[PDB]
């Protein structure tokens, strides 16, 4: 559904109303509260337990085709522009991609072969690294985040002796705001992540209406203006 | 937030303690009508309409100016009946056409007015020809006009 | 403060244009703001389903400064020039105690 | 989202849909707010049991990217500055970062070799130093925390017949304040967390909405709500 | 955050208003507040059942960093300069700092080598002291509370052919006032602890936010004057 | 915290935050409150089960602290004075000191040697007795409470064949009262345990909040509280 | 006794004086205070909000 | 506390019983105007 049918459907489910006399509700606020519903969509029918079924990314088909149209696969660019300090010894610091939202695969290509990258905990790193070897297993790498700059940078902790010639990450893009209208002919400077113009969604077919409800339960929320309301509705904001 | 208050306007009040105030009545209003004038807002605050000048045309139809302080008028039937002060004394008929006033002048020398004696006026129609208009002065002799 | 009205020109609504300014004073403090309309940003005034609301003014000694007291004096009006026709129907107080 | 936009999004959740239905808001108090959002949600989604999901920093790739723009690696610096007591005869003294929030990992490089620090609590340093040996295992070493003045100064205790060369500390940085506008223009002279102008959310746009939303119902309890309300929503502040 | 933020941030929480013609919340009284908020945050962070994840000082770094700034480390000096009288033969009277809230570790140097304190409780001497030998173990020493004059002194009972030549003890430091005005400026001689001037808090700014936060708590349960809600908020008083 | 520091709290805390709002307090109610205030936190913190951690005199150190201040150790004095009658025939009557609150170690020094003393029951007393030795354990001593004249008189039952050199009591001294001005000024003649003037805390700071609080608690309930509130908050006198 | 209360000084308003006396009695009691108002420490006359 | 009694001031009465007075009246004033004179304090107590 376009932008304009979202809209549309947004006026025959909230009832609010399209004529500029009676000032109802601008598409400046449709456009906020729909960006924060498919943000919501997207961190509940990740994570299995924020939902209702109890299924996250590739649980069902349906979460599949709801997550197709962010799943990006990009390369990390290694970080030897700034000499920076590391926490471990042989940790090749790499860059990752600005629209960046959740990790789900991440490989990397050494002399020695293709290695699946393991995000390891802080205290998984004390512990494995409390022992005689200080290595990872023969067909793992290890990843641990670092001293980021308006970025994302990760120390890659291969196994000794070896080097990195590529490393991919499969992750879910950051999704684009949901505006109905070039905001910036009624209004003067107001954005929504950094777009003005309108930005149809980037998203299946699939959760579309779920999107629309969500944000026709924002909104009734909203205008209710109840604490309770707000509170229970925040509890969805994860 | 808690707690509302609503508030009508059904005039204006004054001289009681703002603790003990009635929210059916204003503290104090500039140019506002309460009553339903060229439209029906009956007690809904409204603005108060403007004014329109009209002009002082004579018959010959030159404008006519007027010498200076007025003193008193008199409305008989439709002849408004100016008393001025000024460099002379004069004195007016105004009669109300469609968009103007025929303005004419009955006299214009030394009658002795004072501004601190204004004009209190009476005036009859007994014919088409006897229009009176007496008036008198605090300081003056009483006099009268056709 | 919520408030009905409605302003026209020549039989002609308009639906920006309700007042000007809000004095707010009492004994101990005096605010006012322009009571202006901005559709995207916050404004003092905005208005929604028909219905105007204003926010009460804060104190010009400390801009920090709500109006708090056991009464407080509001003062609604047009002080720029305009000629049009502005019906003003009723006004509610929302407060806290 | 630019603070320009959580103001204008703040006023369209709170404030009602942008209605001017509820206690206006400056944007000191919207600064004020937005900074103490930040604080309790780095707080909640960092311990597991502050969360709903029961999950802590590495529990979830949604953790890690919340947590991935605080994360910083530096060096400690020996305190040999001031020649004050130590509780353990063969502590060195290191001072910590002043940007400090969170220490998640720790290590020290000796002529041995690396060790992990273990920080080890006030009873398990009674246990362990009623023991024949009294030294931790060859490849840890301990950690305590003695006199600071206004920093955070680290008893290094490692076994004895060797010397620290380093002492790297990966630690979740402290996040900067959100400032929407130079509070100096209208106001006289408050502050955050010591600035006056504007500050950029130092976070990744993961978390924006979960701390404008926190945000929200923190406005909505503080200007609307009583003292239940308070009590019950401060909770949520550890 | 200075108490400047200190009192702006209550201001921007509690309503209350900063004009002297209508007097709203004086700095003694806030100050008061904070200081009662500080002393309950210490004393319900350290014992892991006073707070709401079941975790004291030394189980989470969060706690640690909480208390950093408090943790202080002294020698005791012996209390030979009054003849008191002790309970056991083998005494020997140590005095302790003035500004100690809370002992967490102990330890005794002697010729034999350092033996860390253990606080023996009434019941615990009564138990060892039936028995044959009636000494610690080789790698422990005793300790109990003996006749305090406006202080505190502990009899250190080590084993018998032995002399103590220090006593060590890392403790928590009694936090200071949060004073935000010279209180003798406008109030005559009105005191927190002893302090009348500004007294900038000493801890770390992680809980400076839950300070703030049971401040306005305490400020509104105090205004509201119900005796449920004082009992309710007296419960966290220890 | 000083008397006058402690007035000024009591009237921020009760009183809402000094609004003059609730009952007036006088300075010898508040005195009286006080003291009743540090007797109810003595004998709940005692007492495990009086508090709500479960916790009592030496089951951590924050009671150790708090209890600090009051221990006292004092020699008993032989009751040779009065020919009184004891109940058992090796029994020598010894007086214990005036400023007792709670025993918790007490020792005698016998030819043989110090012998812990265990404080026997009246059912343990007749149980032991019925036996063929009729004597303590080699290392252990009994009293049992006997005649006693506006004092503490103890029967020290040591086994036969030995002498008494010395009673040692390591005890709980009495609190002293708050008072906060010269009650003989205003008022004729009042008195909180013999005492007219005014009088510091003689306790530790730890618990002076938790004082101020159960004080302000017994206010209200006094003040502004029914039958109910009374009944209620007498179960944590004792 | 609560209640509200104003003192002026030629327009200007005055926020620390209002009484200075409170005699309260009945058939077998007689007390008076002086309504004083320390901004510190308890004083039986205190305004707030 | 447990109970409020609000107090207004429309005049001054006397002659009737304490135990039978009534809020709205005073038992004895000097020197106060409970009418609007040089202020809009009518039903106020003023100064004289």
């Amino acid at each position: 559904m376009n932008v304009n049918e979202f809209s549309n459907e947004f006026d025959v489910l909230y009832n609010n109303i399209m004529s500029n006399a009676a000032p109802g509700l601008n598409e400046y606020e449709k456009s906020v509260l729909l960006t924060k519903a498919q943000e919501e969509i997207v961190k509940n029918y990740f994570e299995p337990a924020g939902n209702k079924y109890g299924k996250g990314l590739d649980d069902s088909p349906k979460r599949q085709i709801d997550f197709s149209e962010l799943i990006k696969v990009g390369e990390g660019v290694l970080n030897t522009s700034a000499p920076t300090i590391t926490f471990d010894k042989r940790a090749k610091v790499y860059d990752l991609p600005a629209d960046l939202f959740l990790v789900i695969n991440e490989a990397v290509d050494t002399n020695a072969g293709t290695k699946q990258i393991v995000p390891i905990s802080y205290s998984d790193y004390t512990r494995l690294m409390s022992r005689p070897y200080k290595e990872p297993v023969k067909y793992q790498a290890w990843r641990i985040i670092t001293t980021s700059i308006n970025n994302i940078s990760v120390e890659l902790i291969v196994n000794s002796n070896e080097t990195i010639t590529d490393y991919k990450v499969r992750y879910i893009r950051r999704p684009a705001p949901i505006i109905t209208t070039n905001l910036s002919s009624e209004y003067g400077d107001v954005t929504i992540n950094g777009v003005s113009t309108v930005s149809e969604c980037e998203l299946n077919p699939i959760i579309h209406s779920e999107i629309l409800q969500r944000a026709v339960e924002l909104a009734k929320a909203a205008y209710q203006g109840d604490l309770q309301a707000s509170v229970e509705l925040g509890q969805r904001s994860e | 937030a808690l707690k509302k208050e609503q508030h009508f306007f059904k005039g204006m009040q004054r001289d009681l303690s703002v603790s003990k105030f009635n929210p059916e009545y204003a503290f104090d209003a500039q140019n506002i009508r309460i009553t339903a004038r060229e439209h029906d807002t009956l007690l809904s605050v409204s603005n108060e309409k403007g004014n329109k000048e009209i002009p002082l045309q004579s018959p010959s139809g030159d404008p006519v100016v007027i010498d200076g302080v007025l003193l008193g008028q008199n409305v008989l039937n439709n002849y408004v009946t100016l008393f001025t002060k000024g460099t002379n004394d004069n004195i007016y008929r105004l009669e109300n056409k469609g968009t103007y006033f025929e303005t004419l002048i009955l006299f214009s020398g030394n009658l002795n007015f004072s501004t601190d004696y204004p004009i209190e006026s009476i005036s009859v129609y007994e014919n088409n020809n006897i229009q009176k208009v007496y008036w008198v002065d605090g300081l003056n002799q009483a006099r009268v006009i056709n | 403060v919520e408030f009905r009205a409605d302003s026209w020109d020549s039989d002609n609504l308009i639906s920006n244009k309700t007042f000007d300014t809000l004095d707010v004073w009492n004994e101990y403090q005096h605010g006012t703001t322009p009571l202006t309309n901005l559709l995207g940003h916050p404004s003092p005034l905005k208005k929604k389903f028909r219905i105007w609301r204003a926010n009460i003014p804060r104190a010009i000694a400390n801009n920090r400064d709500r109006i708090r007291n056991t009464w407080a004096y509001i003062k609604l009006g047009m002080n720029t020039p305009n000629t049009y026709r502005t019906e003003f129907h009723d006004a509610i107080i929302h407060y806290f105690a």
